[PDB]
């Protein structure tokens, strides 16, 4: 009795390379494949051939891709046929409209009417390859109104679109904004925001920034600030200084006025303090404020003249521990009896992760690990094979922190299925480091069955996941009897910014019906760039720039690459600071467009393929759902 | 004893929705204004004036206890995130990589001058490879760094023979280590410094670690123009060495003038006579002109009614040629679209970019881009459109922009969104079921309450005609709006008083066809001359009516009453050879332009206008034809001559002439709408301004309208004076505040002739006075400072203003800065031949007065002295003509010689004591009869002892040499 598998992304891009991957559970000699696709319902047909040959001396291998033609256009399906022979096996996949990406490069964030907005649009694929299409770019004025709209393509210019727009000095105040959008897809865009504020030119600059990035909510030190005020040539200022702190709530802000203070400023340099008693004497009950946010305001009058200069530091957050702990990366389903893996996510109150973070399990500590500079460890805690849900706790222990500053984080892992209880699993363990392209990463196949059908598994099918297409297959053998397989997996720049790795197996089952159990896990890889490039002094180093001077710059890039420069005053370019196009942020925008959902394995057996962007469909009668849906469940 | 904190502590109670209006409140104010006088300014809810009122109260009786008994008081207020001016980006170009590949490091130097600017540089990079995708790379920083810097800070601008002390500002960057620099100011004719040909000036001086050093120089400008002051620096034994080189600009002793002076339609035939048309221009007045200043007069020849203003509207950078105005309100800062608007399309209809030019027409639409863009400004929620950002929203100016836009839709993308929100806010919520349409906002134009319901209604019904057929699917009520409007005029027409509405709103009744019969009567009957709709005073209003009549007129295709009305159109430019207004303007030029595209008339130019200047031998011979890029010709002269044109055969055009000097400060003297009381006082002492400011003054103006009703769009024209700047915080406060005492501040120097500050009101009461005052800062310490200006004026009715001059004050006698030296008798040599050495003996006294130039010897006896602030006239009577020149002067008559402001105490000229005086032919000053004389460096003045005190010590020796001199040159004269 034969199997044949049929394995597909969740939801499939139009006009763009897509991978059918192909199988053969035992079968004499090798038989031949066709692929085509129609329209649902419909005599549409928008592939035709594509055939492979499931050779038994390469274990039945198959790629078959192809690219599907746009055409008539609620939420668009398509009927895939997967022929091997005599038996032929269908699935009804979702579509979808989605062109790419566009990034909006600003050389600033604020402006003065009458100055000129440099702007560049970056038209890249589903790979972030450059390609040439025709797209639609507008600039919005805080009210909505269009006053700039271009019609241009992208071809030739390998990538690159620039442009400019001169502020008339007498123009609306606000957020402005620029809407870039593909004419393939007036359904997607893109934006980027600035301001034009107003001319204004400050005699000194004043920094109010507190001693600590957070409140700690029971010290009784309070939240120390200090208040540095200099001219912009490095004058130090000699005057006075009035600060009042107050809690933002979300987006409402409300001011304590009893933690008004003035301030002598001596040699550019002031100090001052919220104390907590004039804190909660400004609502009651402390633990109400963890989550609130605290700001200053810092008004500073010269001595000599009556210039005056106003600073504002806000978003200091109020904590019950300096760190926080997420269970975004692990995955939500465990296998009772196997061990099961945590992906600890420890942050600063701020987002930024956090090095060097000692953290243990609740019940059974111990053991313990040390953080990467990624912020994330890994916990394993084995438990009994029980039908029970799993409620894991860990906190944090580090060392010169009191027990009561420490944090603490709570999850809930429902247990795997095998329809219909029989107890057998697979377990994917994956060593956590910062690991980088071209290195090797071990992957761990742990096998836990009734020891009956445990000699008749040869073989794992491993599957990888990448931005959201399919990337890599292959096979991984298996000695009869053997509780562990490890697989060599060579990372290449492929793998940026993260990949999936969905591994099952298939046999004649324990009962008479069939069995395939899987299992996913995600890992991360240095989410940096495919190639590279890199700034700086072409000139032997020798002595530092001055003005009006002729400097080399040097650029180490790649090969036939095209480099967009600009250069930017450091006082608008520290002043942004959430619009930043970093190559972290690149990769961000490529994540939150990601197929699926669950950080890894799934409520049963085909429940891992759906969360992780795939649809397993057997010539039996073993196959994932449907998904009609474009995105995840809300956040 | 704080204050400072006393306030806010006050806004820390009342809700959120409140704390503005007691905010406010808690400030001062310019004026002396009381807490109960403040409100009824004030413009939102009755709760926002209860909290005012008791905020103010709590305040002003808490600091009416600190006079009783150094410590601040202002306002911390929330939120200002600022600093916006930051050093423009630069590096914007693109490169790829072309060098052979190492292993992906293709290296690629690239060669760059960092800008000239004391600052960190941030280098950003993004890749992008057709192999492997696009790369942000990491920024690059770049310190700028210098150790010395030089600041030259000169004021804007200085008046001749004024007395600034400039400063050149050091800075030494150095973290630890102060600089030892040699600074000098260089030697310059054009000024007088502590620098001479003689010797140089330089000195040396420390500057302390990380801070800066001010070096003060005193310089006294003889010349007008753009002079060069440098100041050199060579820091010691560092080889630093460096310089600054600015350029301050010397403005003439009063006030900048372009005095129209002729217009005259040019076309012979037409009433120009077969007897090709000869025309007389008169001399320019210039009785009040600035003595020792330049004049120069323009002459322009208009092939067509519209070709200085085409030409103009076409162009960026002469857009603003056409208004003499400002431009930064609801309806003013229409000038970015509307005549170039009708200018396009003018250029259209009569295929005429062939000749002009195809290349202006791009450009031409990248302004009504740009002008669309700053009108957005004024748009509101929803599409309503206000006269100033976020105000009271008027009917009146969103009709206008309806019209402009919807007869922009094809020259540029307008959003029909914006447009035909508006149409859809005019309609549904502006107007009555009677037809008529409400103005809620304050009218920014010409004010039983017809003809106010007939003149809008008129004005919004015209621009309903250019929405028609656009907004047709957007709007549903439009076709029968207009009905519901056309059909009000056409009704209430016949009971019409004043002269403009029936211009305009015959014009609205001609667009339907529906002026006819004993309607199209009145409408002809109301026209003066048969050429002009006029009203009485309403000067600019008359050419904006007379240009509705025209367009009436031209729908209604009746091309007999038109020359005549063209003809006086044509000719109602008396501000510079333009109308001056902006609603007048683009009114003129809509119809005379749509006079040109609407012609059975191919009046084609073949104008051949010829100029005999009395001051030029050779004739000017201009031809202009159609079929070349221009209509346009001018001439300058420097001379204020009275010049005959000569016209000839065929061509309708202008001729306008207009001369441009600088008349002396004097008040206005019959300011005939306006009231103006302009005042300056010293603020105390310890006032505390900015840190650049060497004293501050508290400038008061006062204003009343003489009208029946309040004046409507007013603008307050201030010139500082030099050095001095206005308080912007001030400023701020009266346009922001609560209260509100004006609808928004200027401060634009256009260019040149002293930094200007512009002042928007929305109207001016004729009830009382409608002062406000405000602080000014000194930022140069000067001395012998002429009077800034004020001027009031309609911004749609020229004609009607008041000029009032402001300055601080004597106090007997008035002061120098400083003398001691010769850098204070630099200045004195300028003006009166300068003695020195006192010899002065009987044969020096021949020789001098022999000069070849010299051209009358008077001894004169001086009767009054009239000491004004910029100028002193002295009034002498002639006792002997000692010699005569081509003035003749009876014995016993009178002649008025001025004096710079700069030489009074020089030539200390008692009242009723007798001089001798002598000096060329250019000391002469304004034609016959009564002439007057510049004392200049030809000048001899000297003291003539009377005769009871020739007996004392001093004066028998000086009184015979001047009878030996007396006799020896009556008798005898000069000896060669
Ligand atoms: C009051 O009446 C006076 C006349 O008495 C007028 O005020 C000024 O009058 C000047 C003549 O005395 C006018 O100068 C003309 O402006 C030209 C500007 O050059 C243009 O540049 C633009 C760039 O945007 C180009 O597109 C054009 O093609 C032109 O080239 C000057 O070229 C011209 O004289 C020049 O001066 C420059 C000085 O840098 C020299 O380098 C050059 O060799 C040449 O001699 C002349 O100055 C001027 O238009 C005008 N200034 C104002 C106010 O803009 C006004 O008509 C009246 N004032 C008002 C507003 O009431
Ligand atoms: C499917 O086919 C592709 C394309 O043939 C294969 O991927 C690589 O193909 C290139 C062809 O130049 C070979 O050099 C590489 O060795 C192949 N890489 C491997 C081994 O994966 C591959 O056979 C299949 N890849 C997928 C999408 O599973």
């Amino acid at each position: 009795s034969p199997m044949y598998s049929i394995i597909t992304p969740n939801i499939l891009r139009l006009e763009s390379e897509e991978t059918m991957v192909l199988e053969a559970h035992d079968a004499q000699g090798d038989v031949p494949v066709t692929v085509t696709v129609h329209d649902f319902p419909g005599k549409k047909l928008v592939l035709s051939s594509e055939k492979t040959v499931l050779t038994p001396a390469t274990n039945h291998m198959g790629n078959v891709t192809f690219t599907i033609p746009a055409n008539r256009e609620r939420n668009k399906f398509v009927t895939v046929q997967a022929t091997f022979g005599t038996q032929v096996v269908e699935k009804v996949v979702l579509v979808s409209l989605q062109s790419g990406y566009l990034f909006i490069q600003t050389d600033k964030t604020i402006y003065t009417p009458g100055s000129t907005v440099l702007y560049r649009i970056f038209t890249v694929n589903h790979k972030l390859l450059p390609v040439g299409r025709t797209v639609m770019v507008n600039i919005e004025n805080p009210e909505g109104i269009p006053v700039k709209q271009d019609s241009l393509s992208s071809q030739n210019q390998l990538g690159v679109l620039p442009l400019s727009w001169d502020i008339p000095e007498l123009v609306n105040m606000g957020q402005w904004k620029i809407r870039a959008y593909y004419e393939n897809s007036p359904q997607q865009v893109f934006s980027t925001e600035f301001e034009v504020k107003e001319y204004v030119l400050p005699s000194f600059e004043v920094i109010v920034e507190p001693t600590e990035k957070f409140y700690y909510i029971y010290n009784e030190k309070g939240l120390e600030v200090t208040i540095t005020a200099r001219f912009l040539y490095g004058k130090k200022v000699e005057g006075t200084a009035f600060v009042i702190f107050g809690i933002q709530d979300g987006e409402q802000r409300i001011s304590l006025p009893e933690s008004l203070k003035r301030i002598p400023i001596e040699d550019g340099s002031g100090e001052v303090v919220l104390s907590r008693k004039v804190l909660l004497d400004g609502v009651l009950r402390a633990e109400d404020l963890v989550g609130k946010s605290l700001y200053v305001s810092a008004t500073v009058i010269l001595h000599s003249g009556s210039d005056m200069v106003q600073a504002e530091r806000s978003g200091i957050p109020i904590v019950t521990s300096p760190y926080q702990i997420h269970f975004t990366k692990t995955p939500k389903y465990f296998k009772p009896g196997m061990p099961f893996d945590l992906m600890v996510f420890v942050t600063n109150p701020d987002g930024s992760p956090a090095y060097r973070v000692p953290v243990a399990v609740q019940g059974e500590d111990t053991v313990q690990s040390l953080t990467q500079g990624d912020g994330v460890a890994k916990l394993s805690i084995n438990t009994h094979p029980s039908q029970k849900p799993l409620s894991i706790t860990v906190r944090t222990k580090k060392q010169e922190l009191s027990e009561a500053e420490q944090a603490t984080r709570t999850m809930q892992a429902l247990p795997y299925s095998t329809v219909g209880n029989s107890n057998n699993y697979l377990h994917l363990s994956v060593l956590r480091t910062e690991l980088r392209p071209g290195e090797t990463l071990n992957v761990n196949f742990l096998l836990r069955m009734d020891r009956a059908h445990e000699a008749k598994i040869r073989y794992y099918t491993y599957l990888i996941m990448n931005k959201g297409r399919l990337l890599k297959a292959g096979r991984q053998v298996r000695e009869p009897g053997q509780d562990l397989v490890v697989l060599p997996l060579s990372i290449t720049t492929d793998f940026i910014p993260s990949f999936r790795l969905v591994a099952y197996y298939t046999l004649i089952g324990a009962s008479g019906q069939r069995e395939v159990v899987a299992d996913s896990v995600w890992v991360d890889v240095k989410d940096s760039c495919v190639g590279s490039l890199v700034v700086k002094s072409g000139q032997s180093e020798d002595r530092q720039p001055v003005p009006g001077q002729q400097m080399t710059l040097k650029i180490e890039g790649d090969h036939g690459a095209r480099v967009v420069l600009v250069a930017v005053d450091k006082g608008v370019f520290v002043l942004n600071k959430k619009n930043k196009l970093t190559q972290s942020k690149i990769w961000d925008v490529v994540e939150k467009a990601d197929i699926g959902c669950t950080p890894g394995s799934g409520k049963d057996y085909a429940g891992v393929f759906s969360d992780a962007g795939l649809t397993f469909t057997s010539s039996s009668g073993q196959q994932t759902a449907q998904r009609a849906e474009l995105q995840c469940p809300q956040p | 004893v704080q204050l400072t904190e006393k306030r806010m502590d006050k806004v820390g109670k009342y809700p959120k929705e409140l704390r503005k209006c007691c905010e406010d409140g808690m400030r001062e104010n310019p004026m002396r204004f009381s807490c109960q006088r403040r409100t009824r300014f004030i413009s939102l809810g009755e709760a926002c004036k209860k909290v005012f009122l008791d905020c103010c109260n709590y305040i002003t009786e808490l600091r009416r206890q600190h006079a009783r008994a150094l410590d601040e008081d202002i306002i911390a207020e929330e939120n200002i995130v600022s600093r916006s001016e930051f050093p423009e980006s630069w590096l914007w170009n693109v490169e790829d990589l072309k060098e052979p590949p190492k292993n992906g490091i293709s290296t690629k130097l690239m060669n760059i001058f960092l800008k000239d600017s004391i600052t960190t540089w941030e280098i950003l990079a993004v890749s992008m490879s057709d192999k492997k995708g696009i790369c942000v790379a990491d920024p690059f920083e770049v310190t700028v760094m210098q150790d010395f810097f030089i600041d030259l800070r000169l004021p804007y601008s200085v008046v001749r023979n004024e007395q600034v002390e400039i400063r050149a500002v050091l800075y030494n960057y150095r973290q630890n280590q102060e600089l030892k620099v040699r600074v000098e100011l260089l030697h310059n004719p054009a000024f007088c410094s502590l620098a001479t040909t003689k010797r140089r000036h330089q000195q040396t001086v420390t500057i302390p670690p990380k801070s800066s050093l001010s070096v003060p120089y005193v310089i006294v400008p003889l010349k007008t123009g753009l002079q060069e002051v440098e100041v050199k620096a060579a820091v010691y034994h560092h080889f630093i060495s460096d310089g600054v080189r600015k350029s301050l600009k010397v403005v003439p002793e009063g006030i900048r003038m372009n005095k129209t002076v002729a217009v005259r339609t040019l076309d012979p035939e037409r009433l120009g006579r077969e007897g090709v048309q000869k025309e007389d221009i008169p001399p320019a007045d210039l009785s009040d002109q600035v003595p020792d200043t330049e004049s120069e007069t323009r002459i322009l020849l208009q092939g067509t009614p519209v070709a200085q203003m085409t030409e103009d509207a076409v162009d960026a950078e002469r857009l603003k040629h056409l208004i003499v105005t400002p431009s930064g309100c609801g309806e003013q800062n229409m000038i970015g679209m509307t005549p170039t608007v009708i200018a396009v399309h003018y250029l259209d209809e009569t295929e005429q970019w062939e000749k002009f030019g195809l290349e202006k027409r791009q450009g031409a639409l990248e302004l009504i881009k740009k002008g669309y863009t700053q009108q957005l400004a004024f748009r509101q929620p929803s599409s309503a459109f206000a006269a100033f950002v976020k105000r009271a929203p008027s009917t009146w100016l969103t009709a206008y922009v309806v019209k402009v836009f919807s007869l922009a839709v094809n020259l540029i993308a307008i959003d029909s969104q914006v447009l035909c929100g508006a149409v859809k806010w005019l309609i549904l919520e502006k107007q009555k079921p009677d037809g008529v349409f409400q103005e809620d906002a304050p009218v920014i134009h010409q004010e039983n309450n017809n003809e106010k319901d007939m003149a809008l209604t008129a004005f919004v019904l015209i621009s309903l005609q250019e929405a028609k057929d656009i907004c047709e699917e957007q709007v549903n009520s439009l076709p029968g709006s207009i009905t519901k409007a056309g059909d009000f005029l056409e009704a209430n027409y016949m009971n019409l008083q004043r002269s403009y509405t029936v211009a305009i709103a015959g014009y609205a009744l001609a667009q339907m066809g529906r002026l006819k019969g004993p309607l199209l009567n009145k409408f002809l009957t109301t026209a003066k001359d048969k050429n002009r709709w006029e009203d009485p005073g309403k000067q600019l209003y008359n050419v904006e009516a007379t240009s509705y009549a025209l367009l009436a007129l031209l729908q209604l295709k009746d091309f007999d009453f038109v020359p005549p009305v063209v003809r006086w159109l044509n000719e109602q430019r008396y501000y510079g050879g333009g109308y001056g207004s902006t609603q007048a303007t683009f009114m003129v030029f809509q119809a005379l332009a749509q006079y040109q595209k609407d012609a059975p008339d191919h009046q084609e130019l073949n104008l051949d206008v010829s100029l005999q200047l009395p001051s030029r031998s050779s004739k000017i011979t201009h031809r202009i034809h159609w079929e070349s890029a221009s209509l346009l010709r001018s001439e300058e002269t420097k001379e204020n001559e009275g010049f005959t044109v000569t016209a000839e055969g065929k061509g309708q055009g202008t001729l306008s002439v207009v001369t441009m000097y600088h008349a002396k400060a004097k008040d206005q003297l019959t300011c005939n709408k306006f009231d103006l009381k302009v005042t300056i006082k010293p603020a105390p002492e310890t006032e505390k301004r900015p840190q650049d400011a060497k004293n501050t003054m508290i400038l008061e103006i006062c204003t009343r309208y003489r009208g029946d009703q309040d004046a409507t769009m007013s603008i307050l024209d201030i010139s500082m004076m030099t050095g001095f700047a206005p308080d912007t915080d001030d400023l701020k406060q009266l346009a922001n505040g609560v209260d509100r005492y004006i609808s928004k501040y200027e401060l634009d120097k256009a260019f040149s002739d002293r930094n200007t500050l512009i002042i928007y009101l929305d109207k001016v009461s004729h009830s009382e006075d409608d002062c406000l005052a405000f602080k000014v800062h000194q930022y140069f310490n000067v001395e012998l400072i002429q009077p800034g200006a004020v001027k009031v004026y309609a911004y749609y009715n020229l004609e009607e203003s008041c000029t009032r001059f402001y300055h601080p004050e004597k106090e007997d006698g008035k002061l120098n800065k400083l003398c001691r030296d010769e850098l204070c008798r630099c200045a004195e040599e300028n003006c009166f031949i300068q003695k020195s050495d006192d010899k002065v003996t009987l044969e020096e006294r021949l020789d001098k007065a022999c000069e070849p130039g010299v051209d009358y010897v008077y001894k004169t006896r001086l009767v009054k002295v009239q000491l004004s602030n910029d100028f002193d006239e002295y009034i002498m009577a002639i006792e002997q003509t000692i010699k005569s020149g081509s003035d003749e002067v009876q014995v016993g008559q009178q002649r008025t010689f001025i004096s710079p402001i700069k030489c009074r105490e020089a030539l200390k000229l008692e009242e009723k004591k007798h001089y001798l005086m002598w000096g060329l032919s250019s000391d002469f000053w304004g034609e016959k009869p009564n002439l007057s004389y510049i004392i200049g460096k030809d000048t001899w003045v000297e003291h003539w002892p009377e005769e009871d005190e020739c007996q004392d010590e001093e004066n028998q020796k000086q009184c015979q040499d001047l009878g030996a001199f007396t006799e020896s040159m009556v008798v005898f004269g000069c000896p060669n």
